């Protein structure tokens, strides 16, 4: 898991290696720039000091002339550094951008060259996160951090070299102090660089119950765990709060320690330097230049660690992409060493074919199948689901290879001939097709390259899918939505048949081509299928026997092996399995957030005080620095000079200690108030969303994951929106206001001159800060807005592995990649220019300020201590203003966040779950009466699913509801359970209308089983224990319900039997077992009204009886309503209701519906026996 | 441990120019001022001026301005003082001294150059006039009978005087020389006993470099003259 | 333009006792800040002057502590404790509080303060080479005299000689450690004859009486 460095710089041109070399040279130059500026600064301040000393003796002419000369060194260094910085940044960014574009295109090629078996095992999203995260990490690992790394190493080396060639004594002292300085700068950059992932994990620990309660929305009011899930969520928030508090405390400890160390080093270095300057051994400019070069060098070598971090990350993230690109499959679509026939005649040969799925290789579905199919032979295969008809279809197109035997098509085997040429000539429709979300002309064009619209019209008229083309607008320009959601299912399957038929194939393979289709359209589709079957070989897999009776050969699967063979009458005169089949068939808010942290006002007041002191900490440094220099700018007694120097060293130390305390306090207090606000806001938004109705979440914009992300991000952004603006404003005021004032008092002219520069210096500071770690994410946003095509061509590997059109989607990916690449190059150039210009203006401020200062000193208008004060108080004031106002989070998105949070908190549901008001009778009977009830979905207001049904249910009346899939089966459940209230109709619950009753009482009395069993992230004892709430749950009822649901055996078998931790949605254990535990979880409710919705969807035949015996012994006393597709619970039901498009067609006893032969008898004579 | 040292004597003629050199070792040259100070003979010291060893800025006393120029050589760590048309009044001993730039007259002149004596002169080399002296005529002082040998009007210095080629180390008295009207003068005495004079030889010796006259002269007993 | 005055131009001191040298400033040597700057330096014959005591009463690093300095206003003093033989040179003081032009003092030499005695006058008739060359040079040696402030007088026929004569004041000897000087009267052969008496004496403190030793041009 550590790529060798040479392997990553693969895909590098010669132009890119030239870019890298020249960028490294420019980076070294721009790095070594700064210690030379310190050199010139030392020489210049020495000039000023000697002029002052002499003019205080003779009690200023050559001063102006020598400053004239030094301005030229300043300007030269400024220009050279501007050029070197521009070159370094632009060249490194261009090299990395082009290299990463090449990497990404070649990686997509590799991820396309694979096979479905290698793609069906790995997760689909895994490759998505691999692409985005891995590629962006490779980009940042080689983009610029190498530039800044070499620049910081150059600054360190040149700084120590200058410090040694000037004076080696103070240099050895600052060297002895240097390792702790480097460590402090490294840790301080390390904690300011990321500031996201640790708090993200601290919240992710709690994101589990978030995803729990937002992944189980419907069943959560039946479970009624709102109070309990809210308690557990409060616990998780408490732990997250404690971890975040410890984070803030330790981070601010490290910050304060770094600043205390900086200031103690200032104190020691000035103490020793002034000892030498007073002992005549050193000058003041010399001590200044030696100290500034060594201190800056140590800080830079400290700041060059995140480059190493990002490079290690880039190697680690490139390992997997290189392994993907490195892998070559046995069969390559791109490879042209495959063999291609010419006289392609339809002949199928399978002999001794054994194959198992590599996802589950322990189970063997197939145990040998031998077939020989001639041309024009319509072969159908019949059998139950589990034998693998779809397995045989996937075995045909060489999606895999059989482990035993050899398959052949017309003499020669598949294993020596080309895969793509074979893949284009077999037109296959799968069971559930997928449609790409383009126009329908492109969709029907997707078979082959050069198809004109006349062949399109002939193919769609063969498919009989031109009428719905005729009725909708944009008859070749209609953009079908995601996964065929815009159109209906029958139009979708008919145009899918068209999309296969445009290839003009040699072998046609249909797999369940008429699942959701009606009578006449399946008829005309099958007539068209016999219109094009005479030149081709065909295999049809279907459930309806209307299209099977007119075939050539019928065959039957049993346990994977094809057992029966022959024509219709041969299987009819043999009375086999199939015999039994045919015999049976015949914004809005503006700063109302100030009151959100109001209760923690001591934190706010101590924070504003500490911010005032931490802002004013700068002009005090200006004062002490200028005073300690002016002590050596004038003449005085040696002892007075030594006393002043010692006093100012002590003042440096004391200022450092104050800085430590105040940084700790401000950081801790603001972080603590922020975290308390985030906790109080997450708690409240979760409670207010739990108080909502099901109609609220069912809104199309109110999605689960989107809402957990809204919580995670906005509840942490609104804390900044309130605390950070105030803290930063106060910091910047106490930093720059008193600075401009003290400057105006002493030097009036130079203060105006530098006022004409402070904005650009602040801008340079903010830019340098945004460059230290993290500038912009917009490139990811462009790639994402253009990245859905790779997602869709990855997920739907199925259609692309057969259509033989992979290169077209690779070219589409290239067309998607083109324009962001041009924009990235233009942005690299612009960014280089801006960075260089800002740093150069920071380099030219020296020259301007000190030339005007020399002209002022020469004319007696001010001293040198004064110009030093104005400089160090105004220019560094503006630089600190920029540096600090950078770390502040921006304000517009924070405001939008607070607005939406307050909106959602403020929103109140029409029905309140916490209120007790309503009709509370002490008694009931258990009779339900629906009358003229109509319901339309709020997300689909134009489409009515109901047209006024009615129903009468009495005590103990086993009421079966039978109908088509999607005719309002669970809608009556949702009308009962107070999810949706209908616009019209009347529902009487024992002569008591549900709209006037208590809301929680109806949700307490009844108890259902969901359409899909969902459990929570705990053990099975807490799975069944969720069924009864606000009540002391007895374990005797737990074991009694586990015995009654016949899940007691599977619980008592498991180790840690009632403490066995179940994962998400019961993904560890099987579907029948979680269905039985859903039966046990509903069973503890003991409901007076019981509903079942698909009680035997995935369950064994011996388990259905042991589920139903508890139901039949407990159906007395309670009203029972079962909805299922299996007829075994429908035969013994009391009254049976058949639905048709929401309308009640037949009702009454089962013998009455069996007497009058209608649509129910149609479904009652399918598998009667 | 700071050591400045100067060039050495420079016997120049009138109306000429002469450069005096102060060389400083063992410390930082860039900081201190070098102060030039004059001293005539038998009089109080006198301040000439100062040169800034950093950039070469100067300040002159009122008397000496227009008669002296100060310059500095940083790469050689030396200071230079040059006259212009030096007169007879500039024969003296001159000194260079050190004074830091930060304190500036609130500190003493810590370290001094050794001093180099200038002498203005117009005369030229001369042969010494070795005069053989003799005691008082007739009477004796007893045991201690005195003798002597001297010179008059020689240029330039020095002169070495020994007695009996060094073999006489008894009753010998040496006295320094004196400059007068661009020439020199000397004298010396030796006391001997009666059994050493007029019983033994007593010879004075002179040696003037710019004349090479390694002359010797025995002092004889005086009779009628 | 302050003017320092160092009180004794010479201080007769012995070895084993102490002395004190005093400088008087014409102006007040305080400063507007509150410190007084008056430094004492030591100079040796043929060497460079060293710094003995800087500022008011402070001592320079690298000197013993025998030296001490105390003063007020316009009168300051130095003190040598346990005087030695090496620390015998010229001293001087230096003002630095008013420095348009730096100011120093006149200096002070030290003495050895030996036992007293009177010199032995020695006189010579002129040299034969001088009579041949037309000249006279009569020297008046005076050995073993003490202390080194004596005023001898050349006399001719009752007239004091003030021309062509100076005194060669030798310093104190090493072992015998007594003083000497040389007064030499010279004239041309013309006025050599117009006078007869070339009388030299030694007027000192050890003896007010002139110790006369003369000869006569004719008598020889
Ligand atoms: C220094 O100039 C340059 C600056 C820049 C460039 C190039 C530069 O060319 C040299 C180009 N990028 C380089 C990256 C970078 C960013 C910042 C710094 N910082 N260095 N110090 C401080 C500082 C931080 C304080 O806490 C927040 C603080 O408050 C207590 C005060 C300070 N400093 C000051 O106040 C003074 C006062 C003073 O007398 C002085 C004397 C000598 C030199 C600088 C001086 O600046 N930040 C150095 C490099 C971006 C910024
Ligand atoms: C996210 O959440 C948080 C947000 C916030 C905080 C905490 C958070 O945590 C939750 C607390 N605030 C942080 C705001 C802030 C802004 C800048 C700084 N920097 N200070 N220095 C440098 C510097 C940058 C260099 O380029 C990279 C560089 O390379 C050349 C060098 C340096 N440093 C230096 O040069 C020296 C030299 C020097 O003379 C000096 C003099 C005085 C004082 C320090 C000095 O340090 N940046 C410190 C804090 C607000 C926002």
């Amino acid at each position: 898991p550590t790529v060798s460095v040479f392997s990553m710089f693969r895909y590098s041109n010669w132009l890119d290696k030239l870019y890298m070399v020249v960028g490294t040279l420019a980076a070294i130059i721009h790095g070594a720039g700064l210690p030379l500026m310190m050199l010139v600064f030392g020489e210049m301040t020495d000039i000023f000091a000697n002029a002052g000393n002499l003019e205080d003796l003779m009690s200023f002419m050559n001063l102006e002339e020598d400053m004239t000369r030094y301005a030229y060194y300043y300007s030269g260094i400024g220009a050279g550094v501007l050029v070197a910085a521009y070159i370094q940044v632009s060249f490194w960014c261009l090299a990395a951008g082009r290299q990463i574009h090449k990497i990404r295109k070649q990686f997509f090629h590799a991820i396309m060259r694979q096979e479905i078996g290698w793609f069906d095992v790995h997760d689909v999203g895994e490759l998505n996160t691999r692409l985005t995260d891995d590629v962006s990490k490779i980009n940042e690992g080689i983009g610029d951090k190498i530039g800044m790394f070499f620049q910081s190493m150059a600054t360190f080396f040149t700084g120590f070299i200058v410090g040694f060639t000037r004076g080696w004594k103070l240099t050895l002292v600052i060297l002895a102090i240097s390792p702790v300085l480097g460590l402090s700068a490294a840790v301080w950059a390390k904690i300011l660089s990321s500031f996201t992932d640790k708090e993200l994990l601290a919240y992710a620990k709690a994101g589990a119950v978030a995803e729990e309660v937002l992944a189980a929305i419907r069943t959560v009011i039946a479970f009624g765990g709102q109070k309990k899930e809210l308690e557990r969520y409060n616990k998780n928030l408490e732990e997250a709060k404690r971890i975040g508090i410890k984070k803030a405390i330790t981070a601010n400890i490290s910050i304060g320690a770094a600043f205390l160390l900086i200031y103690a080093s200032y104190a020691l270095a000035f103490w020793y330097g002034t000892t030498l300057v007073l002992s005549g051994e050193y000058s003041i400019g010399q001590v200044l230049t030696v100290f500034f070069s060594v201190l800056i060098g140590a800080f830079s070598v400290g700041q060059a660690s995140p480059s190493i971090e990002a490079f290690a990350n880039a190697r680690g993230a490139a390992y997997e992409i290189f392994k993907i690109i490195d892998n070559k499959p046995s069969i390559d679509s791109y490879s042209k060493s495959g063999h291609k026939p010419d006289n392609i005649k339809g002949n199928l040969e399978f002999r001794n074919v054994h194959f198992s799925y590599p996802s589950r290789k322990e189970v063997k579905i197939l145990k040998g199948l031998n077939l020989k199919v001639q041309s024009g032979q319509t072969v159908a295969l019949v059998g139950n689901s589990g034998c693998g008809k779809s397995t045989t279809v996937q075995l045909m197109q060489r999606l895999y290879d059989p482990t035993e035997g050899m398959v052949s098509v017309d003499g020669q085997d598949i294993r020596t001939i080309n895969v793509r040429f074979l893949r284009e000539i077999i037109g296959v429709v799968s069971q559930e097709p997928v449609l790409f979300a383009t126009t329908i002309a492109e969709n029907i064009r997707y078979g082959r390259e050069n198809v004109t619209m006349d062949e399109i019209e002939k193919a769609v008229k063969e498919a009989n899918a031109y009428d719905f083309i005729m009725k909708l607008p944009h008859k070749f320009d209609t953009l079908v939505g995601e996964r065929g959601a815009q159109l209906s299912g029958g139009q979708k399957q008919r145009i899918a048949i068209a999309r296969a038929l445009v290839r003009n194939p040699k072998i046609l393979l249909l797999d369940e081509a008429t699942s959701a289709l009606d009578t006449e359209s399946e008829a005309v589709v099958q007539v068209a299928l016999d219109k094009a079957r005479k030149g081709r070989t065909t295999i049809v897999i279907a459930h309806r026997l209307s299209t099977v009776r007119n075939a050539d050969v019928i065959a039957g699967f049993d346990d994977g092996v094809i057992v029966e063979k022959g024509n219709h009458d041969e299987l009819m005169k043999e009375k086999g399995i199939y015999f039994k089949l045919v015999t049976m068939q015949t914004p809005v808010s503006f700063w109302r957030i100030m009151k959100l942290n109001l209760t923690e006002w001591p934190y706010f007041v101590v924070g504003v005080f500490c911010a005032i002191i931490n802002g004013g900490l700068q002009p005090a440094f200006a004062i002490i620095f200028s005073k300690i220099i002016g002590v050596f700018t004038r003449i005085d007694d040696p002892e007075t000079k030594r006393q002043n120097s010692n006093l100012f060293s002590l003042l440096f130390l004391a200022l450092g200690i104050i800085s430590f305390i105040t940084f700790f306090l401000q950081g801790f207090t603001f972080g603590k108030a922020g975290e308390i606000l985030t906790k109080r806001l997450r708690y409240m938004v979760f409670r207010s969303m739990l108080r909502q109705d099901v109609s609220w979440f069912d809104d199309p914009k109110n999605t689960t994951g989107a809402l957990t992300t809204r919580l995670a991000n906005d509840a942490a952004q609104v804390k900044g929106a309130i605390g950070s603006r105030l803290a930063v404003i106060t910091q910047n005021i106490a930093n720059l206001g008193t600075g401009i004032i003290i400057s105006f008092i002493y030097g009036w002219q130079l203060t105006l001159l530098l006022l004409a520069i402070v904005p650009i210096i602040a801008i340079a500071g903010v830019v340098e800060m945004k460059m230290l770690s993290g500038q912009a994410l917009k490139d990811k946003k462009e790639l994402e807005g253009a990245g859905k095509i790779a997602t869709e061509a990855i997920e739907n590997f199925r259609t692309v592995v057969s259509l033989t059109q992979e290169q077209k989607f690779e070219h589409m990916y290239a067309q998607s990649l083109q324009v962001p690449y041009r924009n990235s190059l233009r942005k690299a150039h612009i960014f280089g220019i801006t960075f260089s210009f800002t740093q150069a203006m920071m380099y030219f401020s020296y020259a301007g300020c000190f030339r005007f200062g020399a002209y002022l000193v020469a004319h007696k208008l001010m001293s040198f201590e004064d110009v030093l004060l104005v400089f160090s108080a105004v220019v560094f004031g503006a630089m600190a203003v920029g540096q600090v106002s950078s770390f502040a989070p921006d304000y517009a998105k924070a405001k939008i966040s607070a607005a939406h949070i307050i909106m959602i908190i403020e929103k109140t549901p029409l029905i309140d779950s916490y209120s007790t008001e309503g009709l509370m009778p002490n008694t009931l009977e258990g009779n339900v009466t629906f009358g003229e009830v109509v319901f339309n979905y709020p997300t689909r207001p134009d489409i009515p699913v109901l047209q006024g049904l009615s129903l009468e249910v009495k005590k103990g009346q086993t009421l079966a509801l039978v109908g088509s899939s999607g005719c309002g089966k669970s809608t009556v459940v949702q009308l009962l359970e107070r999810f949706y209230d209908p616009l019209a109709g009347k529902v009487l619950l024992d002569g008591k209308e549900i709209k006037r009753l208590n809301v929680q009482w109806l949700r307490a009395h009844l108890g259902i089983v969901s359409q899909e069993p969902i459990l929570f992230d705990c053990s099975i004892a807490e799975n069944i224990a969720y069924g009864d709430n606000s009540r002391v749950v007895s374990q005797e009822e737990i074991v009694r319900a586990a015995k009654e649901a016949n899940i007691h055996a599977f619980i008592e078998s498991l180790p840690n039997k009632y403490s066995t931790k179940v994962g998400d949605k019961g993904t560890q254990l099987s579907g029948g077992q979680k269905q039985r535990i859903a039966i046990a979880r509903a069973l503890v409710r003991q409901p007076h009204i019981l509903l079942l919705d698909e009680a035997t969807s995935a369950l064994d035949t011996e388990s259905e009886k042991v589920v139903q015996e508890a139901l039949d012994k407990a159906r007395e006393g309670r009203t029972c309503i079962v909805i299922a597709h299996r007829l075994s619970t429908i035969q013994n039901a009391d009254l049976i209701v058949v639905f048709q498009n929401g309308r009640v067609k037949e009702h009454g006893t089962h013998q009455q519906l069996l007497a009058q032969k209608g649509i129910y008898f149609s479904m009652v004579s399918v598998q009667a026996g | 441990e700071v050591q400045l040292q100067e060039s050495g004597p420079e016997l120049v003629k009138t109306g000429a120019s002469v450069k005096i050199s102060c060389k400083a070792s063992g410390y930082s040259f860039s900081n201190y001022y070098i102060h030039w100070v004059k001293q005539s003979h038998g009089k109080s010291l006198e301040w000439i001026g100062f040169i800034s060893c950093y950039n070469g800025a100067t300040f002159y006393n009122q008397k000496f301005k227009g008669k002296a120029t100060f310059t500095v050589d940083n790469s050689s760590s030396t200071a230079y003082m040059k006259f212009n048309s030096l007169t007879f009044e500039d024969s003296a001993v001159y000194y260079c001294a050190r004074l830091p730039i930060q304190f500036g007259n609130f500190y003493p002149m810590d370290y001094w150059g050794q001093g180099t004596t200038v002498t203005v002169s117009s005369a030229k080399t001369t042969a010494p006039s070795v005069y053989p002296l003799a005691p008082v005529c007739g009477d004796t002082t007893g045991s201690s009978v005195t003798l002597g040998c001297l010179v008059k009007g020689y240029f330039p210095e020095p002169v070495t005087l020994t007695w009996n080629s060094g073999s006489l180390s008894s009753g010998v008295h040496t006295f320094p020389a004196v400059l007068q009207s661009d020439l020199y003068t000397l004298s010396s005495s030796v006391t001997v006993t009666s059994s050493t004079w007029p019983s033994q030889s007593i010879t004075c010796n002179v040696a003037h470099p710019a004349s090479s006259t390694k002359v010797d002269k025995k002092i004889e007993p005086r009779g009628p003259t | 333009q302050v003017v320092m005055t160092q009180s004794p131009l010479s201080l007769p001191v012995s070895l084993g006792d102490q002395a004190s040298i005093s400088c008087r400033s014409s102006q007040s040597l305080l400063h507007s800040n509150g410190n007084t700057y008056l430094h004492w330096y030591l100079q040796k014959p043929g060497q460079s002057p060293k710094l003995l005591i800087y500022k008011v009463s402070n001592r320079f690093s690298g000197v013993p502590d025998r030296f001490s300095g105390s003063g007020s206003g316009t009168d300051f003093t130095l003190k040598i404790s346990r005087v030695e033989a090496e620390d015998l040179g010229v001293y001087f003081c230096s003002q630095s509080t008013h420095i348009p032009p730096w100011t120093f003092g006149g200096g002070t030499k030290l003495d050895i303060k030996r036992a007293d005695a009177a010199p032995t006058v020695s006189i010579f008739p002129p040299s034969s080479e001088q009579l041949t060359s037309g000249g006279l040079s009569v020297v008046c040696f005076l050995n073993n005299f003490y202390p080194k402030d004596i005023n001898v007088k050349w006399k001719i026929d009752g007239s004091e000689r003030q021309n062509g004569v100076l005194n060669s004041w030798t310093d104190q000897d090493s072992k015998d450690s007594t003083y000497s000087m040389s007064s030499t009267l010279t004239l041309t052969k013309d006025e050599y004859e117009r006078h007869n008496s070339y009388t030299c004496e030694a007027t000192h403190k050890t003896s007010t009486s002139p110790i006369v030793k003369s000869f006569n041009r004719n008598e020889c």
